[PDB]
C-alpha cells in the first residue's frame, strides 16, 4: 500500500521542507495536463483553440514553467497583511492631510495640471488592471499566474486611490470638472494619445509571452516613470505633498512587479533562443513606449528632461534583466 | 466480441457487458446476469431472462444471435424476467 | 477626514472608453466577452448590489484569515482528525480532492470577466472575485496539507484534478463547461448565478454546521469563513441577466440558466446527496438531502427566476421527482465501485439508518433497499467478492456520472441514447441529452471513461489497467468507511 | 528605510534627569521608590534582558487578541462548558474568581514601578507590564462573562475579590502584601521575580496543557495566550536584585525573596495543588503536584538564586518536605468546608484515585486516607451531615488559610503561635510566623475571619451568619463536584 | 437558590445590555471597598495612609465614581487595534520620507532648531508618562484608571517616536550632538525651564484630583499647544513635513485625552462645590503653565504670537469644560 | 464561654471550639471530639481523651477546669488518646 508522504507528492524529495508559498501555489493548473485537449470537452471549442494558440504555441519556451517561483513569495494571506499595512499608511495620509486643508493650499495652476495629468489616469490604471488579469488567465503555470493575480489587485488599488482623490479634488474645486472630464481628456488630449495607443494595442496581444512583455516589460515601466516618478516629483516641487507621497507609495507595488518580471525573464533565459524572442517583442513595442513618454512628458514643465529621464529609467529596467 | 449496455431488471445501474456476436439472446442474458444476479438482484428461478432493445422495446427471441440482432455497438439492452 | 464610500464609489467603475487605435471587437473578442450585440452603453447599466472597495477588501479579508489560521493552529495538536467518525473523514477527503484545484481554477473564470466584461462594475467585482477564489484554492490546500502524514488520500487534495479518476473527470467536465470555456457574460450567469448563488452559498452553510456537529471546529471555521466571501462575487450573474432580458435576449439567458442549473444539480447529486443521507451519522442528521434541497435550494431558485423575469426550467417537475431518487443511485454506485474513488464510502444502511431512510423517502426499502439487501446477505454470508464490481457501469456522456435510477419493486432505470454522426451516445437523463443536443459541437468528440476503455486507450484493457489509468493504488483506493462494522447488526 | 531596533533603543530609556524645582526625594518618595540609598546613577545600570518598543507591542498584542477572541467566538455555540467534566468547570470558576480582579490590580502594581522606579528601563518595561495586566484583567472577565446565564458561580469572576469569603481574603492578603503596598523595587522583586517568574510562568503553561487535555480549547487558547505576555514584565525583578546585591543590600534582597516565595507557595498550595491531584481526572494526570513543583518550580528557583548570588531560603528543606503534605490538607479543608467556597470541590478519592495518590505519595492512605475513610463510611452509611462542618477551622494570621497538616498514622499538625502585644496569633508554619516577626507593624492589627468571628463582627454569630458575612448563598455555595458519584464504588 | 443573571450582578437591571467596555472595565478596584483599611493588612502601613490621604480624602468628591464612563470607551483590545493602525501610518511616514532623503533637505538652521526645541522633548514626554501613570494608581474608579492607563501608553508612544527620530537625525547630522546633548538642554536651556519647573512640581501633587488637574487639565494642554501645535506649524513652514505630520498624528492622542478629561470634569460638576475645587487648582497651576509657554515659545521665531496662540488654545480647553 | 483551638489527635486541621470556663478537661475533650470523632477520626473506646497545652506540652489533669488552667483566649490545645 502507498505510504503517507511528508509533503505533496509533486514536492516530495525537495531536500528542504516546502514553504507555505510552495504548498499553496505550485502545479495548480490542470489545463496544461493535456496540450491537445486542455479542457474536458470537445477539442475544437473556441477556448480550446485559444489556449493552444496563445499559451502552448508561444515562442517563449521552457520545459518546466511550474518551476517558477515568485521572489517575494506572495500568498493571499501575506498579500493582504502587506497591503493592509500600506493602505493604513495611504488612508492615513488622505485622512490627515485633509484635516490639514492640504488641497486648499494648492495653486490654481497646479489644480488645473492635476485635471489634465493626474485624474485621467483612472483609465490607464484600469487598462493595466485588464492587462495583468489577462496575463493571469493565459500563463502556463500557477506560480506565474499568481504574481499576475496580485499585480492585478495592485492596479485596482491605484485606480481606487485615483477615484478617491478625484472626488476629493472635485469637492474642493467644483468648477474644474474633476470626475466629469477625464474620459474626454484620455480620449482626446494629445498628452495621453501616446499611452492610449500603446495600451489599446498591447491589450490585444493574446500570446501569453507577448502579453507579459508588452504589459510588464514595456508598458508598465513607461507608465510608472511618467505618471509616478515624473508627475510625483513635479507634484512635490509644486507643493502637492500628498501626490508626491501617494505616487511613491504606489511605486512600491511597481517595484514588486518588476521583481517577479525580472525573475521570469531570468528563468526564460535558461533556454536558448528566449532572450532573442523577448528582445524581438521589446523591439516591436518599445517605439510605442517612447511615443507614450514623449507625448505625456513633453507637455509637462521642463518636459524635455522628464522625457530623457523617463526613457532612461524605463530602459534600465529591461537592461538589468539582460 | 461486441459491447452492449446491460439494463438489468430491478437493478439500479446500466453496465458495460461484452458479449459475442455469436451469442444467442439466452447467452447474452447469462453474461449480463453475472453482473447483477446475486450482487444486487435476487434470482427468479421460475422466470426466464429475455433481451429487449432498450430504445424501442423490441423483444428478441431467445435463440436469436447478436450477429442477427442489428445492434449498434454499445447498444443498451433491457434484460427482463418473463413468463 | 474621509469621504463616505457612496460619494466616490462610481468613479471606481467609470472606466469604459471608446477605443481608437484598435476596434471594439478586437479589444473585446465576442468569444471571450459575449456582449451579444448589446452595446457598451447598455452594459454600463450593470449595477452590482453588494459594493466594496480595495481598502475595505484587504482589511476585512486580512482579519478573515487571521481568525481561520489562528483557529487551525490552536486545534492542530488536538488531532481531532484521528478520532473523528470515519464517515466525516471521508467527507473531507472527498471535499478537498474535488474542489481545491477547481476553486483555484475559478480565479481564472473570474479573470475572464475582469478582462472581457463590457460592464465596468462587473470587471471590478470579478477582480475581487478573482482574489476570493485565489484565497479559497490556497486555504483549502493549506488545511488538508496538515494531514498528509496520516494517509496518502490527503495528497489527492492536490492530485485529484490532475488524474483521470472518474470523479475528477466528472468535476472537470462540469467546471470546464460552466466557467473555463465560456464567454464573460456566460460565466457570470452559469457560474456566479446558477452555481455559486444557487448551490454553493447554502451548501457551505450546511456543511459548516455539519462540521461543527461532527466536532470538527477547524473545518467548520474554514468552510464558514469561506462562505462569507461567496456573495461578494456570486452576485455577478444577476445584473447580467437583467441586461440580457431587458434587451433582446430573454431566451438566450433562459437557456444558459437551464443548462447551468441541471449540470450543477448532477454534480450535487453525487458529491453532496450521499454525504447528507449516508455518511453523516444518523443522530446528526437535522434533515434529509431532499428536505435540504426543497427548503434551501429550490424555492430560492424559483424566487430568483421570477424576480429576473425568467421561467422555471422545462425540466423543473422531473427535477423535483428526482430528489427522491438520483442521489440514492449515486451513493450506491460510489459504494459498490468504492475501489475507484479516493475516499472510503460509508454504506449507511444499518437497521436504524434504513428506518430513517424509509421515513425520509417512503418506498426506499422496497426499491433501493433490495439492492442493499442482496449486498448485506453476501457480506453476512462471507461472499464479499460479490460486493465489488467486475465491469464498468455505463457513464453519461454529459455529466460523466453512472447512469442509475430506481431499482427493486419500482424499477425505472433509463438511458437517453442519441446517435449523432455515426456514434452512439448515452445519457443519464432527458436534460443531460438535451444539453448535448442544443450545442453538440461543444461535446461532440469528448470521450468518457467507458468510451476510452472501448477505444483501446486504457491498457492493459482490464480493471487493474483502468485503476492504473486513473492513478489509483492500494492505500488510496476506497473501501467501506466503517470497515463493515454495520454488518454485525445482521450478524 | 527603517533603523534597526538596537540602534535607537537606548534613547527610549535615557530619561533620567537631575530635578531642580523639587528635590529628588520629593520626586521619588522612598516609601514608593525603595531606592534604598543606592544612587540614581547606580540604578541606571538596570538593563532588562527582553527588550520591546511601542510599535512592536501594539502590533504583536493586536494579533494576540485577534486570535484568542476569534477562537472564543468560533467555539461559543459548541457549549463545551455544558458537558465538560465537573472537576474542570470547578477549576475554571475557581480560577476566574481568584485572579481576574487581582490581574487587573497588578496593573497598579506595575504603575507603581512605572512612576517610582529610579531605573528608567524599569519605568518603561513596567508601562508595558501595566498594559499587560490591563489585558489580563479584561480578557479574563470577558471570557467567563459568556457563562453568566449558566450559573451564578460565574458572577464571582467579578464579585469574589469584593467579598469577605475566606478564599478572597487569602488572595488579597497575598496580593496586597506582595504588590499593592510595597515600594517600587520591592514590587519588582516580590511580584515579578518571585511570583510571576517563579510560579505563574510555568503554572499557566501547565494549565493551558490541562485545558487542552480536558477538551477546553477556548480556555486553553486563553491561558496559553496570556502566558506569552508574562516574561515581558516578569523579567523586571532580576535586574533590581543584581543592583541590590552589587551595592550594599544582599541581605535586604534575600529577605524579600524569602518572604515572597513562601507566601507565593502557600497560595499555590491551595489554588493549584488540589486541582492537579484531585480535580483533574485520573487519566489526564501527566504528573503529580509534587512532581510538577520539583521539575518546573524548585530547580528553576535554585538556578535563578545561584545566578543572582543569593542563597536558598532558610526554609528550603522544610518546603521540600511540605510538597508531600500541605496541598493534601488544603484540599481536604476546601472539600470538608465546601459550602464556604464558590466552586464545587471534587473529592478525588475513588479507589483508582487513591491508588494513584499512594503511588505519587507513599503513605497517603495511612495518613490522609484515614480522614477520607471516615468521610466515605458516613456517606456510604447515609450520614452526610457528618461530612460538613459545624465550626470554623483555625486560620493562619499570615496566609489566612486553615492550619492543617499530616493526619492519621503520622499525625503532625502544628500551630506556630505567637503572643505579641497582648494578642495571641496563630500561624500555619514556621515561615508564616517568621514573615510576621520580621515586620510585625505590617500585619499587627489585621484580623482573619476567625478573629472577626470571635470579636463579634460577624452577626448573627453563627455559621449561617458567617456565610452571609462572606456573601454566600445557595446557588453558589459549593458541594461535591460529581454529586458524590464516587461513593457508589464503596456502595 | 440564586438564579443565573444575564450580566454581571453589579450591572443587572441596566435596561440596555452591557457593552464589552462596561463588562471588562467597571467596578474593578477593591481598595475602595474598605476606606478605613483599603488593603488587606495592618491599617497603619504607609500605603494605607497614602491612599486614605490622597484618594479618599480628596476635596474633589462624588458618591459613585464607578459611574464614570470613557467617552471613547477604550478597551485593551480596541486600543491596540486603533493604535496599530496609527503606527502603521506613522512608521510608514518614517520609512518613506527616509527613502526620499527628507532629512537631507532640511536647512542647517532648522536642524539646529530641532536639537534645541524638538529632541529634548523625550524628557518632557516621559515626565507626562510618569504623570499619567501616577493618576492611574490613585484614581478612585477603574474606569478613570483605564483612561489614564491608555493615556500613559500614548505618552510612551510619543517618547518612542522622539527617540527614533533623534537617532535618525543623529545619523544624518553626526556633528549636532543629537542623542547626546538633550539632557543638558532640558536641564539648562531657558526655553525649557518653564516646562521643567511645571512638570517637576506637578509630579509631586499626590492628591488624585489635583494630579488630574495639574497633569491633564493644565500641563498637557500647554505642552500640546507649544510642542505639537506651535512647533508642528513652524516645522511645516520650515520644510520639515515629517515633524509637521508627526506632531499632527500625536495630537490625535491628545484630543482623546481631552475628551475623557472633559467627561470627568462634567461628572465632577454634578456635585456642588467641585467646580470651585477644580478652579482653585487650575488657578494655582495656571501661572506655571503661562511661564512654561512664555519661555518656550518666546524663543521660537515669531515667538510673541506663538505665545498668544498657545495660551489662548490651552485656556480654551478648560473654558469648554466649564 | 471561652474560645480554644482544638488540635485533635490524628485529625488534619486545628479547629475553633468554644468551651466553658467551668468545664473540666474531660468536658473540654468531649466538646472537641464532637468536631473530629466520627467525622475525620475513628473512635478509640479503649483510650481516654486528655488535654495538653500545644505550645509547651503541659498535660492537664482530667478533672482540672478551664478556669484554673491559665489559658490565653484562643489557646491551642492538643486532644490526645491515652492509657
Ligand atoms: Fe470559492
Ligand atoms: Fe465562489
Ligand atoms: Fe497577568
Ligand atoms: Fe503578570
Amino acid at each position: 500500500a502507498l505510504k503517507p508522504l511528508k509533503t505533496w507528492s509533486h514536492l516530495a524529495g525537495n531536500r528542504r521542507r516546502p514553504s507555505e508559498y510552495e504548498v499553496v501555489s505550485t502545479n495548480l493548473h490542470y489545463f496544461t495536463d493535456n496540450p491537445e485537449r486542455p479542457w474536458e470537452l470537445d477539442s475544437n471549442l473556441p477556448m480550446q483553440t485559444w489556449y493552444k494558440k496563445y499559451c502552448f504555441d508561444s515562442p517563449l519556451k521552457h520545459d518546466d514553467w511550474n518551476a517558477f517561483r515568485d521572489p517575494d513569495q506572495l500568498v493571499y494571506r501575506t498579500y493582504n497583511l502587506l497591503q493592509d499595512g500600506q493602505e493604513s499608511y495611504v488612508q492615513g495620509l488622505f485622512d490627515q492631510l485633509n484635516d490639514r486643508g492640504h488641497d486648499q493650499m494648492l495653486t490654481r495652476e497646479w489644480v488645473e495640471t492635476l485635471a489634465r495629468f493626474y485624474t485621467p489616469a483612472r483609465y490607464l490604471f484600469h487598462a493595466l488592471q485588464m492587462g495583468s488579469v489577462y496575463i493571469h488567465q493565459i500563463a502556463p503555470a500557477s506560480t506565474i499566474t499568481n504574481c499576475a493575480t496580485y499585480e492585478t489587485a495592485d492596479h485596482l488599488r491605484w485606480l481606487t486611490h485615483t477615484a478617491y482623490r478625484t472626488r476629493e479634488l472635485a469637492n474642493c474645486y467644483p468648477d474644474v470638472g474633476f470626475g466629469k472630464r477625464e474620459r474626454d481628456v484620455w480620449e482626446n488630449d494629445p498628452a495621453w494619445q501616446g499611452f492610449r495607443e500603446l495600451i489599446e494595442k498591447a491589450l490585444i496581444a493574446w500570446d501569453w509571452g507577448e502579453a507579459f512583455t508588452a504589459i510588464n516589460l514595456v508598458t508598465k515601466p513607461a507608465v510608472e516613470e511618467a505618471l509616478l516618478q515624473q508627475l510625483g516629483s513635479l507634484a512635490q516641487s509644486e507643493g502637492d505633498t500628498l501626490l508626491g507621497l501617494l505616487a511613491q507609495a504606489q511605486k512600491r507595488d511597481a517595484e514588486r512587479h518588476r521583481r517577479w518580471s525580472s525573475a521570469l525573464v531570468k528563468m526564460a533565459l535558461e533556454k536558448e533562443g528566449n532572450r532573442e524572442v523577448l528582445q524581438k517583442w521589446v523591439a516591436k513595442w518599445e517605439p510605442l513606449a517612447d511615443k507614450a513618454i514623449e507625448a505625456y512628458c513633453s507637455a509637462l514643465p521642463d518636459g524635455e528632461n522628464a522625457i530623457v529621464e523617463a526613457k532612461s529609467a524605463s530602459r534600465y529596467v529591461r537592461q538589468m534583466m539582460g | 466480441t461486441f459491447p452492449i449496455m446491460s439494463n438489468f431488471e430491478r437493478d439500479f445501474v446500466i453496465q458495460l457487458v461484452p458479449v459475442d456476436t455469436e451469442d444467442t439472446m439466452d447467452q447474452v442474458a447469462e453474461k449480463c446476469a453475472y453482473h447483477s444476479i446475486n450482487r444486487r438482484v435476487h434470482p427468479q428461478p421460475e422466470k426466464i431472462l429475455r433481451v429487449r432493445r432498450h430504445e424501442d422495446g423490441t423483444l428478441f427471441p431467445r435463440g436469436m444471435i447478436v450477429s442477427d440482432a442489428g445492434l449498434r455497438p454499445t447498444e443498451t439492452l433491457d434484460i427482463i424476467f418473463m413468463d | 477626514s474621509m469621504l463616505k464610500r457612496e460619494d466616490w464609489y462610481d468613479l471606481t467603475r467609470t472606466t469604459n472608453w471608446t477605443p481608437k487605435y484598435v476596434t471594439e471587437n478586437e479589444l473585446f473578442p465576442e468569444e471571450m466577452s459575449g456582449a451579444r450585440g448589446i452595446s457598451m452603453e447598455a452594459w454600463e447599466k450593470y449595477d452590482e448590489p453588494y459594493k466594496i472597495t480595495y481598502p475595505e477588501y484587504v482589511s476585512i479579508q486580512r482579519e478573515k484569515d487571521s481568525g481561520a489560521y489562528s483557529i487551525k493552529a490552536a486545534l492542530e495538536r488536538d488531532g481531532f482528525v484521528d478520532r473523528a467518525d470515519p464517515g466525516w473523514v471521508s467527507t473531507m477527503q472527498l471535499h478537498f480532492g474535488a474542489i481545491a484545484l477547481e476553486e483555484y481554477a475559478a480565479s481564472t473564470a473570474e479573470a475572464r470577466m475582469a478582462r472581457f466584461a463590457k460592464a465596468p462594475g462587473n470587471r471590478n467585482m470579478a477582480t475581487f472575485g478573482m482574489m476570493d477564489e485565489n484565497r479559497h484554492g490556497q486555504i483549502q490546500l493549506y488545511f488538508p496539507y496538515a494531514n498528509v502524514k496520516r494517509s496518502r488520500k490527503w495528497d489527492w487534495a492536490h492530485k485529484a484534478i490532475h488524474t483521470n479518476e472518474w470523479a475528477a473527470i466528472a468535476a472537470r467536465s462540469f467546471f470546464d463547461d460552466m466557467m473555463m470555456t465560456r464567454d464573460s457574460v456566460a460565466v457570470s450567469i452559469m457560474l456566479t448565478f446558477a452555481f455559486e448563488t444557487g448551490f454553493v452559498n447554502m451548501q457551505f452553510l450546511g456543511l459548516a454546521a455539519d462540521a461543527a456537529e461532527a466536532g470538527d471546529h477547524t473545518f467548520a471555521s474554514l468552510i464558514s469563513s469561506i462562505q462569507t466571501d461567496e456573495s461578494r462575487h456570486a452576485q455577478q450573474g444577476g445584473p447580467s441577466l437583467k441586461i440580457l432580458v431587458e434587451n433582446g435576449k430573454k431566451d438566450e439567458a433562459q437557456q444558459m440558466v437551464d443548462v447551468a442549473i441541471w449540470r450543477s444539480w448532477k454534480l450535487f447529486s453525487v458529491l453532496t446527496g450521499p454525504i447528507m443521507d449516508y455518511y453523516t451519522p444518523l443522530e446528526s442528521r437535522n434533515q434529509s438531502f431532499k428536505e435540504f434541497m426543497l427548503e434551501w435550494i429550490v424555492a430560492q431558485f424559483e424566487r430568483q427566476l421570477l424576480d429576473l423575469g425568467l421561467d422555471k426550467p422545462w425540466y423543473w417537475d422531473q427535477f423535483m421527482q428526482d430528489l427522491d431518487e438520483t442521489h440514492h443511485g449515486m451513493h450506491l454506485g460510489v459504494w459498490y465501485w468504492r475501489p475507484t474513488v479516493w475516499w472510503d464510502p460509508a454504506a449507511g444502511v444499518s437497521p436504524e439508518e434504513r428506518e430513517w431512510l424509509e421515513e425520509k423517502y417512503p418506498g426506499w426499502n422496497d426499491t433501493w433497499g433490495q439492492c442493499w439487501d442482496v449486498i448485506t446477505d453476501n457480506l453476512v454470508n462471507g461472499k464479499p467478492e460479490l460486493t465489488v464490481p467486475e465491469t464498468l457501469p455505463t457513464i453519461c456522456n454529459m455529466c460523466n456520472l453512472p447512469i442509475a435510477h430506481t431499482p427493486g419493486n419500482k424499477w425505472n432505470v433509463k438511458d437517453y441514447q442519441l446517435e449523432y454522426e455515426g456514434r452512439l451516445y448515452h445519457f443519464g437523463s432527458e436534460a443531460d441529452r438535451w444539453c448535448f443536443q442544443i450545442d453538440p459541437e461543444r461535446y461532440e468528440n469528448h470521450t468518457n471513461l467507458v468510451d476510452r476503455f472501448l477505444k483501446g486507450e486504457i491498457q492493459p484493457a482490464d480493471l487493474a489497467g483502468a485503476l492504473m489509468y486513473m492513478s489509483l493504488e492500494p492505500g488510496v483506493m476506497g473501501d467501506d468507511a466503517h470497515d463493515y462494522e454495520w454488518v454485525k447488526a445482521y450478524q
